[PDB]
């Protein structure tokens, strides 16, 4: 269950994910960025 | 390596959340207890 940390919709439309358990040098690993869509790549991986 | 019970906890479902406060955090909050017992007693808990 990948936790996503929502604000309220009638003010905001961004948004952070939290892998549960999963190191920063894992995220590629822990959740499949090859395959996904380019709106998942940017709150997937960054500098932030 | 994978074969005991707590990989089978991630097999099937079961996820475990980590806390909001890990154990080192409980150890800063229960030192600040602990000081608060030694050498402000039990006046702590009241306010400052």
């Amino acid at each position: 269950g990948v936790s996503v940390i929502t604000p309220g919709t009638n003010t905001s439309n961004q948004v952070a994910v939290l892998y549960q358990g999963v190191n920063c040098t894992e995220v590629p690993v822990a959740i499949h960025a090859d395959q996904l869509t380019p709106t998942w790549r940017v709150y997937s991986t960054g500098s932030n | 390596a994978a074969r005991d019970l707590i990989c089978a906890q991630k097999f099937n479902g079961l996820t475990v959340l980590p806390p909001l406060l890990t154990d080192e955090m409980i150890a800063q909050y229960t030192s600040a207890l602990l000081a608060g017992t030694i050498c402000s007693g039990w006046t702590f808990g009241a306010g400052p």
